């Protein structure tokens, strides 16, 4: 019952729990469906952080337990296998973060005793480089993305006990971790966690959680500052979330406070805990069992959704512009809009017109006159003349005469013929039919209205409308109102300087399409950013998830390919995931022409699959057929000189299959702690031996011992 | 027929040469006779005395042949697993996996669980990377076309000749590890609380 | 005026003191009447078993003065709880004086002539109509001259002799009389008077007032009895002080009697006030908690005779302290505390005694205690163990049972003789049954359970004491192997791998269940942790190294097997062994 972490992996397919009752369970979501598998145990104390890996370097796990011990678990042919344990702190591992694929195999470790080491992965076992830390102790660490595109196949931040934060740089120089620069005095009590933000921009967002406050820097290229909200319990853990730049804060209040960012400065807000935001935008929690999907709330996106890809289709054909009447369509805004920035142009005060011609029709209902002033309200004055010519007697000689230049009804007509009176959605359009005409003027209604608002209640609340004819006077940002009106009204008129900011709005739009279970315009969206590699990062990781979730045929990749999108990073995506799920699986990446030396390294997976000779035929001829890029090629064709050997049978050697017992030994010594490489590779020498004399070629003790004892008999 | 008279006439007891017969010994086809005999009769005996380990090569072949009958009173396949102690622990334990899996496809407790104890007992018993068992569309289309469309784009051309020659000549197995089974036992167990 | 004689008298015991004189037997009795009177709780049976006590003190008396007075008092008092005139006209007879009446009364009854001291005789004669029998053959003849007289007489005799709401119509009876004696020298004002004495009037009795109980007894309720006083003390005949204990004990205060007695010497204050506590109702508080400190305090020296059966002792002092108000226990602490800080002795006896006292009652938590701090005495440095382990058994307290237990094997492992010689008096129950039998008699729900803990260790040392032909060393075998896995089960116990380890070279290295259990063991102990492992470790390299002392062969492989240059390997020994086992014994065919 008492959980300390919840892990998603990089899908969102299988769960890793942590405990205290020093137990490591493996849990398998599929929504709802949560179905339990294995069970882990062999730590001292409770184990306070598991952390998965990246796919591409298969299912691994990483443990930190209380005894200061750090299990690396990974599964075996279906199987989990405790392979490298890690012992080198004083106190306990509080948190252990993951690095990234494109910075290699690193762990990152903190624990309270006063050093926080870094364990590479060798291409066989560990290999560990030691670091100094905080003196009273640390508590949290976060890896910092590079700048760099790679999916098949560097700086991280330390929160500390000493009431202070580091930030470690990597170091060739002596093989060690720099200080570049060092951060006074975040909060005044012990820092409880710190978080990095995977989010690619322009600046670098740290997150500090202790003093129940939270400070938030932002890391351009200079010194970060901060804001801290007094939320006043204490705050212990803070997960980052690629799915809008949003930042979870968790402490001791029984819920998880949401942040997002706005363009103001300001973040505004939508025993242990634990959470981690999923990247397949999902927010965990620790009740145990959490899956809360966090997306950000408006107007459904669907007929958005519609248009959008109208657009799309409207606009990618070879190898961009966001048009106003080329993709207006339906929708009224857009038309609106478009005729919005020319001074009443295009006919403005007869679009309005034909609003209040298909609104006041509700109104003029039920109405016995009174019906005049409603209409009177509506564009037309024609039935307001005619309903006045009704009654009222000579009342319709002045409403003629507005229309040409002791009752309630003759003080409303005699304050519209030089307030509002009432309230409707037509009340601005009112306003502007009869305070403009003695200057035709549009601006100057707009600001009288936006001052006579600023000066009354309950005026044009939650509208698009409003965005959209307050941009008119004074052209800049208001609030949130489809994001292509805005960047079309980034082409011509206008916001200035916020470029960044947009390419923050585009990527918050773009991970909010994401987050509504959609990739294909996601990926669109996420293709027009500002930046080269923020965008092929993005592109590529995101492209990872979809084809996560992507086949050959026109109906899915012909729409992600007439985005734009090159066909080098979707396949190797796809094979990324298909990594940890066979070996028939790489194959996508060596006819994906993105393999080079993934093909060269995917021998490792044919290995196992010799359990089946013409297959390894025809994969050794593709093999083959690339003599490309290390490139130990004489090696490598081993595994198509094999069936030689096997189909061969006795009539003399074939002067180069001394040649293929050479390779093949070369391999047997290179292989590394491979059991599976190494019985396949025992077995097909067994089966060689039947064959030829087979001198070399031996490996275990038993089966060469007896099978030599038994041959020289 | 006449093989019935010789491993009648055989009449093995503490001999210490018939085993000169049968290295000097066509066809040893009658062996797999005797040796049915001596199953039939007391049993373990013939693990107590082995001329050489090239000659029980074949022994042991035969009696894995009697162990493919699936003849439950299984019988042979334990004595089978005996020999295999002595020499090739590997086998015994792959022996007694298969062994687990005629029985699993045909009282349930006392069987596999000490089957399993056993499978492990001969795990610890075999050093690492010995724990080796054997344990008995459309898309290769886009192999050949894709093949074809890379050939064109790139004394070798000796080897590319016989490569082509065998490509003429053209036209089952488990992997049981160590936390393989170790963990299959574990699932078992687990499916066995669940009851 | 009762009252002021019972605030004088408050005045009166505070002044006094307190002082056991008494003998061994006297208490002994109380104490026994007492208990009998409390473990009883139709109430007639216990006041008879008072007056038995009541007869036991008169006995101690004669045998034989505070007890003498007190004694009295007890009897008064008792006497007055209980015919009230009735049993007051019983305890006439003793009188409380200078003298007697009875002997004079006795010596009085024969005459040649009638005596000049014989009406004053009638008065303080009025067990009573046969007084008056004789008063109807006095003779008379005395100078004289009848004219009657006897017809009289025999008249007054025989209204007399009715009795001796019928009381009312025997005074009706009596004044109609009066009205005919009166209707028709000394003889005629003596009868007048005498009569006026029988009638039951205040101007006669009062009249006749040589002593003030004398006049108060003269005269069913209490009322009538304060009423009595009221009217006695008025008139100037009693002492002032003895006699205000007696004034008391008539009186409604009956508390202040008890004040009196406990500034008596006899504890029996204490037995009267039991009385006074289920018959009738209502410095340092009450006088509940005084006579709890007294008796303790007094019987905290005192061991006294042997009797005829055991009285160790503090027998009697629990006894009455459990014998209050329920703020009993808050005193039991104390006193058996008291006695726990003077525990520290070698002696089974006190322990046993006290817990059979504690057992009593309804506190089990401090024989609790006290069985678990004589484990703590008798820890000691390496004796008496199954004693002392068997008082770890006692009262709960199982995983310290345990602790012992296992520090007791592990001995065994370190050496596997451990417990033998005469250490096996420390145990000495040989028998599982018997024994157990013979234990939980007692206490069935504790010393059956606690007693089945002992099964393990005792079969292994049976195990190790039998290293009939070659057959029951495998049966040996098969319930050494049964006892560690059962010590085994455990674990998902840090000596246990060494156990195996021993079995494990006994095994074999070049049934059938037995080995599939040794298997599953070895199996639950690869796969333990970090946790279960270093300290069974630690411990096997603690055995090899023999310092307080078949298994030389197993302690020569354990110490080739650690053996360096400048755990594993036994287990590795275990399946390649156990595989051997299973490749012989397992092809076992019929």
């Amino acid at each position: 019952d008492m959980i300390h972490d919840a892990v998603l992996d990089y899908y969102g397919r299988r769960l890793a729990t942590c405990s205290s009752d020093r137990t490591i369970k493996i849990f398998e979501i599929e929504g709802e469906t949560q179905r339990l598998t294995e069970t882990l145990k062999g730590h001292d104390g409770a184990v306070w952080c598991v952390s998965w890996a990246h796919p591409k370097y298969g299912n691994i796990l990483a443990s930190a337990g209380y005894d200061g011990k750090v299990l690396i678990w990974r599964e075996l042919n279906g199987a989990w296998q405790r392979i490298f344990d890690f012992a080198l702190h004083k106190a306990s591992v509080n948190v252990v973060s993951w690095s990234p694929h494109e910075a290699g195999c690193l762990l990152a470790c903190a624990s309270s005793d006063g050093n926080v080491s870094v364990l590479e992965f060798r291409d066989n076992s560990w290999e560990h480089s030691i670091f100094h830390a905080h003196g009273l102790g640390v508590n949290s660490v976060s890896w910092a993305p590079a700048t760099s595109p790679g999916s098949i196949v560097r700086r991280f931040v330390t929160g500390g006990s000493d009431n202070a934060l580091k930030i470690w740089a990597y170091d060739p120089a002596t093989n060690t971790y720099k200080l570049e620069r060092e951060p006074l005095t975040g909060h005044t009590d012990w820092v409880r966690d710190v978080a990095w933000s995977p989010t690619v921009l322009q600046k670098s967002y740290i997150a500090s959680a202790s003093d129940r406050t939270v400070r938030i820097w932002t890391s351009d290229p200079a010194n970060p500052l901060q804001w801290n909200c007094k939320v006043l319990a204490a705050v212990w853990r803070v997960s980052w979330s690629l799915s809008g730049n949003v930042l979870a804060a968790s402490g001791g209040d029984n819920k998880v406070t949401l942040w997002k960012e706005n363009l103001k400065g300001e973040w505004e807000c939508v025993t242990n805990w634990g959470p981690n935001g999923l990247l397949v935008t999902t927010h965990h929690g620790e009740p145990a069992d959490g899956t809360l999907a966090a997306s950000e709330e408006s107007v459904g996106s669907p007929e958005n959704l519609a248009r959008l890809q109208r657009y799309i289709d409207s606009v990618s054909f070879k190898e961009a512009s966001p048009e106003f009447r080329e993709l207006a369509q339906g929708d009224p805004s857009w038309e609106l809009a478009s005729l919005l920035f020319d001074d009443n142009g295009y006919g403005l005060p007869a679009f309005w017109r034909q609003l209040v011609s298909e609104a006041t029709d509700r109104a003029l209902a039920q109405e016995p006159e009174e019906k005049a002033i409603i209409c009177l309200a509506g564009n037309r004055v024609a039935d307001a003349c005619g309903y006045l010519l009704a009654a009222g007697n000579f009342r319709l000689a002045t409403l003629v005469s507005g229309i040409g230049m002791f009752s309630q009804p003759v003080r409303a007509i005699y304050e519209l013929l030089a307030r509002f009176g009432l309230d409707w959605m037509r009340s601005f359009g009112l306003r502007l039919f009869y305070t403009t005409g003695a200057t035709a003027n549009v601006a100057e209604a707009v600001r009288s209205f936006q001052a006579d608002i600023e000066q009354d209640k309950e005026p044009e609340p939650d509208s698009a409308l409003w965005s959209l004819l307050k941009a008119f006077a004074n052209q800049e940002f208001d609030w949130s109102d489809g994001w292509l009106l805005t960047k079309a009204i980034y082409a011509t008129g206008k916001g200035q300087d916020a470029a960044e900011k947009l390419d923050k709005a585009s990527l918050a739009y773009a991970s909010a399409l994401t987050a509504q279970s959609q990739w294909v315009p996601a990926t669109f969206v996420l293709l027009q950013l500002s930046d080269a590699a923020s965008r092929e990062a993005a592109v590529r990781d995101h492209l990872g998830r979809h084809a996560r979730r992507p086949r050959n045929p026109n109906s899915a990749f012909s729409s992600l390919r007439k985005f734009g999108v090159p066909e080098t990073w979707i396949w190797e995506a796809k094979a990324l995931d298909f990594r940890a799920r066979s070996q028939q699986e790489f194959l996508a990446l060596v006819w994906a022409q993105n393999y080079s030396e993934a093909n060269q390294a995917f021998v490792h997976r044919v290995g196992p699959d010799l359990v089946d000779f013409r297959r390894l035929f025809r994969f050794a001829q593709l093999l083959f057929k690339v003599k490309g890029k290390q490139d130990w090629d004489r090696g490598a064709a081993v595994y198509l000189l094999y069936p030689m050997a096997r189909l061969q049978g006795q009539h003399g050697l074939d002067k180069f299959d001394h040649q293929l017992f050479d390779g093949l030994v070369a391999l047997r010594g290179q292989t590394h702690g491979d059991i599976r490489q190494e019985a396949a590779i025992a077995d097909m020498a067994e089966d060689l031996i039947r064959c030829r004399g087979g001198d070399p070629r031996l490996f275990g003790l038993l089966p060469e011992d007896v099978r030599s004892k038994y041959m020289r008999a | 027929m006449l093989s019935r008279l010789f491993t009648a006439a055989t009449s093995i007891s503490h001999f210490e040469e018939a085993h000169s017969a049968l290295l000097s010994m066509m066809q040893k086809s009658y062996l797999r006779r005797l040796v049915e005999k001596m199953c039939e009769t007391g049993q373990s005996s013939e693990l107590i005395t082995l001329p050489f380990s090239g000659l029980q090569t074949k022994v042991d072949d035969i009696l894995v042949e009697k162990c493919r009958a699936t003849r439950v009173p299984y019988h042979q396949i334990l004595y089978a697993w005996r020999i295999n102690h002595n020499d090739y622990r590997g086998g015994a334990a792959i022996l007694l996996d298969r062994l687990q899996k005629l029985r699993r496809a045909g009282a349930l407790d006392t069987q596999v669980t000490r089957q399993y104890l056993l499978l492990i007992n001969a795990l610890s018993c075999v050093p690492p990377q010995e724990a080796y068992i054997l344990e008995d569309d459309d898309l290769e289309a886009d192999i050949d076309e894709l093949e074809k469309k890379l050939d064109v784009e790139g004394e070798d051309a000796a080897l590319i000749e016989k490569m082509k020659r065998f490509s003429t000549r053209n036209g089952a197995r488990r992997l049981l590890m160590l936390a393989d089974l170790r963990k299959q036992y574990q699932q078992e167990l687990d499916r066995i609380v669940a009851i | 005026s009762e009252y002021r004689y019972a605030a004088l008298a408050k005045d009166a015991y505070q002044q006094m003191g307190t002082a056991p004189v008494t003998e061994p037997p006297q208490v002994i009795l109380g104490t026994e009447d007492l208990l009998s009177r409390l473990y009883d709780e139709k109430m007639d049976d216990t006041l008879a078993t008072a007056a038995a006590q009541l007869a036991a003190l008169w006995r101690e008396h004669v045998d034989e003065t505070p007890f003498e007075k007190a004694n009295y008092l007890a009897n008064l008092a008792l006497q007055i709880h209980h015919p009230l005139p009735q049993t007051l006209f019983r305890w006439l007879n003793e009188y409380h004086m200078y003298g007697s009446q009875v002997d004079d009364i006795l010596r009085h009854r024969p005459s040649p002539a009638c005596h000049s001291l014989f009406w004053q005789a009638v008065f303080i004669a009025l067990k009573v109509g046969d007084a008056a029998r004789l008063l109807d053959q006095a003779g008379w003849g005395h100078v004289y001259a009848y004219v009657n007289v006897q017809r009289a007489v025999d008249e007054t005799i025989a209204v007399l002799e009715s009795c001796p709401t019928l009381f009312r119509v025997r005074a009706r009876g009596l004044l109609e009389h009066l009205r005919r004696f009166a209707e028709g020298w000394e003889i005629y004002e003596n009868l007048n008077i005498v009569f006026d004495i029988v009638l039951g009037q205040q101007g006669a009795i009062l009249e006749a007032a040589q002593d003030w109980l004398e006049a108060t007894v003269g005269l069913a309720n209490s009322e009538s009895y304060l009423d009595r006083l009221a009217r006695a003390f008025h008139t100037a005949v009693e002492s002032d002080f003895v006699e205000i204990g007696m004034a008391c004990v008539f009186e409604d205060n009956i508390k202040g009697v008890i004040g009196l007695l406990r500034g008596w010497s006899l504890p029996i204050a204490a037995a009267v006030a039991e009385i006074a506590s289920l018959g009738k109702w209502l410095e340092v508080d009450g006088i509940k908690d005084s006579t709890l400190v007294q008796y303790a305090q007094a019987l905290a020296d005192y061991e006294g005779l042997s009797s005829v059966q055991d009285r160790d002792g503090w027998e009697l002092s629990i006894s009455v302290l459990g014998r209050m108000p329920e703020r009993s226990e808050e005193m039991v602490r104390d006193l058996v505390e008291h006695l726990v800080q003077q525990l520290h002795v070698d002696s089974n006896a006190t322990v046993d005694r006290l817990w059979f006292l504690l057992n009593e009652l309804g506190m089990i938590e401090f024989a609790e205690d006290t069985t678990e701090t004589y484990g703590d005495i008798l820890a000691r440095d390496s004796h008496r163990y199954g004693e002392a382990m068997w008082y770890y058994a006692l009262a709960h307290r199982p995983n310290k049972v345990r602790e012992v237990m296992n520090l007791l094997t592990s001995y065994s492992l370190i050496q596997p003789p451990a417990n033998d010689l005469d250490d096996y008096l420390y145990k000495l129950l040989n028998d599982r049954k018997n024994t157990l039998e013979q234990c939980a008699s007692q206490d069935m729900e504790a010393a059956e359970l606690l007693g089945k803990m002992l099964s393990g260790y005792a079969s292994l040392r049976q195990f190790y004491d039998i290293r009939p032909h070659a057959t029951p060393l495998s049966r040996r075998k098969q319930a050494a192997t049964a006892l560690i896995s059962v010590i085994a089960s455990s674990d998902d116990e840090d000596f246990l791998l060494a156990l195996l380890g021993e079995a494990l070279v006994f095994v074999s290295d070049p049934t059938l269940d037995q080995i599939d259990v040794l298997l599953k063991a070895i199996e639950d102990l690869q796969a333990v942790g970090s946790r279960v492992y270093n300290a069974c470790d630690e411990f096997l390299q603690l055995v090899l190294a023999s310092a307080p002392g078949g298994s030389s062969l197993v302690a020569s492989q354990l110490q080739r097997s650690l053996s360096g240059t400048g755990g594993e390997d036994i287990m590795r020994r275990l399946r390649l062994g156990l595989a051997k086992d299973l490749a012989g014994l397992w092809l076992a065919e019929a």
